[PDB]
């Protein structure tokens, strides 16, 4: 489901609690997994800004929560370097829900997309306000 | 489609063959022993399934 | 007519690609059966353009632009600038556009004559819209959402609303547009309209998993549709 | 009821009119043609039993006037065609059978799958 | 290649060069080394640190 | 005269006419037996 | 008893001895193949490390999203004056 | 002695010796090497050696632009390091007696000797290396002012950033500019070698045309290119 990605640094790994952009009633998202992710003894697989993660909802509606759903990075803090030079970061970490699939289950995104989230998906770029 | 005189014509190739129970080598439909030597040259040869 | 296809293999294609009256903007990375769709059917009357937008192929969500003019948000390089304005016509004119909201096709949905944008934008960008593209702008949300490039697909005919959209409400956007306007889901239940789909006053291509009472929506309220080679030879 | 007409997904190009239809409506639900049967190689031992599907997923149409070249030029038993302006695969000719999915028989068949082509009315809009 | 301007004094960034950084107010701000970066975490006023081209603006050097 | 002839929506699977808000948009009937059902489980 | 959890070797066994190397000068372990139809043209040359710096070029490789692209990208600029010859040496085959 | 190469002796060799003299560095000694030729008809390649005795074999006459070559040298030196960054293993954790930057079980009881594959301390760098695959972008002339200078940058430099090189000087000779990081620290003797196997793939036939060079001091922090702009830039000043 997911495509080609050029990498970037890895921000967030298990148990990293990013907050929730959308309006899906959640308010933060515990990672507990990432889809895709690597083998090595004793490494934490960690995400990035596109990644997919498992994710659950720590704080928010009752209804979204004790259920482990999927969810996709849409700020990091952590900087990382993009192909035409530029060294950049957001200020806090994000994330929205999603089916296996990658659509969308919220209405719209408040604050600012990561440019390599919304080629990679094509449902956060559709329910993007601003983009970088 | 296929002109079922080339499908007798492929057949021979495919599917009148035997194989052997043990080691499951592909043989000659007309053969008494396998023709290996990881089967003992064993002779529990059978026909090959049709379709 | 309502014809249907695919980028890479998603649905979407107001998200990878621009359709208006005098021209057509596609994103780079398509297959020869993507391509083929628009160039099929629009022949040679409107130039097809290959393009890419601030380094991104999202460029149906990235632009905004009508028959007489087109919008490019900032990132847009001085080599993609000067790419459009050589493979356009000499009647649209191209402009950067300095914003806060970069994506400007979710904050556009505009057509010829009436656009609506998203009420957080700004004053100068209200001088902006009205002077380059000729339209009148009318700040205003569909009843629930903030988006209106993005769940409200628009042309010079009709227009297709968001699903979860109240009857009272769509009469107020009626005698704002001066448009009918049906409600609906396009690609087997998705409430994304504006960007499942595209559409001008002759063409309106959609995705692969539309089905076929969804294509009948389309097609009726954008009033696109309309026989010797068909017979009996026995 | 009024005509109806069979656009082509994809090639939106109208593949057969309604005055055709072979429709065959009943399936049998007996155990002999209603059931699809897997015999084995030899001594009509049923290995398989299916049960036929809801609804007769083809449109079994006269032989058209568009057809009529790939079925003068190289005339066989069995084969495919497509739309005149796409060349995708819509629907096979067989003069032997294919039953539907749902089961009957037809006739030597002119097929048209109803995955991927669909189904118009040809008067005016429904106007809902 | 286009040079940007450094957002916290004055100076120019050739490609390659420096940090960026996006607030939450859909804001970018770019710097050009880290001196300008860590005295925009400490949330400095560049109309009052003498070195700056915004200074010197103001004062007319 | 604003003129907003839509039958809000029609439905996604089926040709059948009107359904309502909020979601669901979907003719009931068919989302019985259709969809998936997604119980997915054993039953004996 | 067995590792309970497996895990890769940590190192390169094909890089031993580390040990260091004979002269500050690393020798050419081997030379491409000869090909006598050509005209006569050496094989390497010597030259002195000097630094890095930065580059940006317009990225051409289709299929790639950075297709008609400015990269920057880190080059080394060896210093390299010219080379005189001062002799040759013929070298025989033998069984050993 | 020409008499018996040519008649003998399937491979050839020419001695070579860089010119330390045109270059900063403060060693007097060149450094004398082999290299292999590759023409054809060996009595002509001790033709081509006869004809250049104390003459000068330019850059440019080996490599051009867009070739991929191996970069061989002697690595950057450490002396004595510890067993975790030579071999790159775990730490122990904190509570351990007596040092935790170390490997904790050599081996087992039998075989009762401690095998060669285990992670050791010892001499780290120093080493010879070859990376291959180097891809080579410019290759600039001695007397020539336009070796920064590029077609779409238009402006006169070269190639040494102001202040110059940190630890080495003036690049005022031809020079080799080739992708990515090559074995060896500064000051360096390196051997470029030709290709040994002819490369298709994609990335090899690639062909590169330069936008900007870099040539903002290495000093630390440099925001300028050229004198001439800072002069430009920060105006009249006491000095």
């Amino acid at each position: 489901a997911q495509g080609t990605k050029f990498r970037i640094s890895l921000g967030l790994p298990v148990g990293a609690i990013m907050n929730c952009a959308d309006n899906s009633g959640a308010r933060n998202l515990y990672i507990i997994a990432v889809k895709g992710s690597g083998s090595r003894l004793n490494r934490l697989p960690a995400a990035s800004l596109g990644d997919m993660v498992m994710a659950t909802v720590k704080k928010g509606k009752p209804e979204l929560r004790k259920k482990v759903m999927p969810a996709i990075v849409v700020r990091q803090a952590k900087s990382w370097r993009r192909r035409d030079g530029v060294f950049l970061y957001f200020e806090d970490n994000a994330g929205v829900i999603a089916n296996p699939k990658g659509e969308m289950k919220g209405s719209a995104i408040t604050g600012p997309v990561g440019k390599e989230c919304a080629d990679l998906w094509p449902r956060v770029a559709s329910n993007s306000g601003v983009v970088v | 489609i296929i002109e079922p005189s080339l499908k007798a014509l492929a057949s021979k190739y495919n599917c009148d063959k035997s194989v052997c129970r043990k080691c499951y080598a592909r043989l000659p439909p007309r053969a008494t022993n396998c023709r290996k030597r990881k089967c003992g040259h064993t002779n529990q040869l059978r026909p090959k399934k049709k379709l | 007519m309502a014809t249907r296809t695919q980028f890479e293999n998603s649905n979407e294609i107001g998200v990878f690609s621009k359709l208006t009256n005098t021209y057509c903007l596609v994103a780079v990375g398509g297959s020869e059966n993507f391509y083929s769709a628009f160039e099929a059917e629009l022949g040679d009357a409107i130039p097809i353009v290959h393009t890419t937008i601030a380094g991104t192929r999202i460029i149906g969500r990235m632009t905004a632009g009508n028959r007489r003019g087109l919008l490019v948000p900032t990132q847009t390089t001085d080599q993609e600038l000067q790419h459009l304005r050589n493979s356009l016509p000499d009647s649209v004119k191209i402009q950067r556009v300095e914003e806060r909201l970069s994506a400007l096709g979710n904050v556009i949905c505009c057509n010829d004559y009436v656009a609506l944008v998203h009420p957080d934008i700004d004053r100068e960008t209200e001088e902006l819209i009205s002077d380059v593209l000729g339209v009148e702008v009318f700040r205003q949300t569909i009843s629930g959402n903030i988006l209106v490039g993005s769940y409200c697909s628009l042309s010079n005919q009709g227009g297709l609303v968001h699903p979860q959209t109240s009857v009272q409400d769509q009469e107020e956007l009626s005698s704002l547009l001066q448009v009918p306007l049906v409600a609906g889901t396009v690609n087997r239940g998705s409430s994304v309209v504006g960007a499942g789909m595209v559409v001008n006053d002759y063409l309106a291509v959609t995705g692969l998993d539309t089905t076929a009472p969804e294509l009948s929506v389309i097609e009726s309220i954008f009033r696109l549709q309309d026989e010797s080679i068909s017979g009996n030879l026995r | 009821s009024k005509v109806t007409a069979v656009r082509c997904k994809k090639c939106r190009t109208k593949l057969a009119l309604s005055t055709s239809f072979i429709a065959h409506d009943p399936p049998s639900k007996e155990s002999s043609e209603g059931h699809f049967i897997k015999r084995a190689a030899n001594s009509h031992r049923i290995i398989d039993i299916q049960e036929s599907q809801a609804n007769c997923s083809h449109f079994f149409i006269e032989p058209l006037k568009w057809m009529q070249p790939e079925l003068q030029g190289k005339q066989e038993l069995e084969g495919k065609f497509s739309c005149p302006g796409c060349s995708s695969k819509v629907g096979g000719y067989n003069w032997k059978g294919s039953r539907c999915s749902c089961g009957k028989w037809v006739i030597p068949a002119i097929h048209l799958q109803t995955s991927k082509v669909d189904q118009f009315p040809l008067q005016s809009t429904a106007l809902p | 290649m286009k040079v940007e301007i450094d957002s916290f004094s004055g100076a120019k960034i050739y490609p390659g060069r420096g940090t960026l950084f996006v607030r939450g107010d859909s804001k970018i701000f770019r710097f050009q080394n880290s001196k300008s970066a860590s005295l925009f975490k400490q949330r400095k006023n560049p109309r009052r640190i003498a070195w700056t081209v915004l200074f010197r603006k103001h004062h007319k050097k | 005269h604003q003129h907003q002839n839509a039958a809000t929506l029609l439905c996604c699977n089926c040709g059948t006419p009107i359904d309502g808000s909020t979601g669901l948009v979907m003719c009931y009937d068919c989302i019985k037996l259709t969809v998936d059902i997604t119980q997915g489980i054993p039953r004996e | 008893s067995h590792r309970k959890y497996e895990a890769p070797r940590h190192g390169h066994l094909g890089f031993l001895p580390r040990k260091r190397a004979a002269s500050i000068r690393a020798r050419v372990k081997a030379f491409p193949k000869d090909d006598r139809s050509k005209p006569v043209a050496l094989t390497s040359f010597l030259g002195y490390k000097a630094g890095m710096t930065t580059i940006v070029r317009d990225l051409d490789r289709p299929g790639s999203k950075f297709h008609k692209r400015e990269v920057v990208e880190a080059v080394t600029v060896v210093d390299t004056p010219p080379v005189v010859v001062v002799g040759v040496v013929g070298y025989v085959e033998t069984p050993r | 002695e020409l008499a018996r190469i040519k008649k003998y002796a399937s491979v050839v060799r020419v001695l070579v010796h860089t010119q330390i003299r045109k270059t900063p560095l403060a060693q007097k000694k060149a450094h004398l090497a082999e290299i292999q030729l590759n023409g054809g008809s060996i009595s002509e390649k001790v033709d081509w050696a006869r004809e250049h005795f104390e003459k000068t074999v330019a850059v440019d006459s080996v490599f051009e632009q867009n070739e991929m070559i191996d970069a061989i040298a002697v690595t950057k030196g450490h002396g004595f390091e510890g067993v975790t960054h030579r071999w790159g293993t775990k730490k122990l954790p904190r509570k351990t007696h007596r040092g935790l930057r170390k490997v904790a079980c050599i081996g087992a009881w039998h075989p009762a000797h401690v095998m060669w594959s285990v992670a050791r301390a010892g001499q780290r760098g120093y080493h010879s290396r070859t990376s291959i695959n180097h891809k080579i972008y410019r290759v600039g002339k001695g007397d020539d002012e336009a070796n920064g200078a590029t077609s779409f940058d238009r402006t006169k430099k070269t190639i040494t950033p102001m202040g110059g090189f940190v630890h080495y000087g003036e690049i005022k000779n031809d020079f080799i500019m080739v992708k990515g990081c090559i074995p060896g620290n500064r000051k360096r003797i390196v051997t470029l070698r030709k290709s040994l196997y002819t490369n298709t793939s994609r990335k090899a036939l690639e062909e590169v045309s330069l936008k900007w060079i870099d040539t903002a001091s290495k000093f630390g922090k440099g925001r300028f290119q050229t004198p001439a702009e800072k002069h430009a830039f920060m105006g009249t000043l006491k000095k």
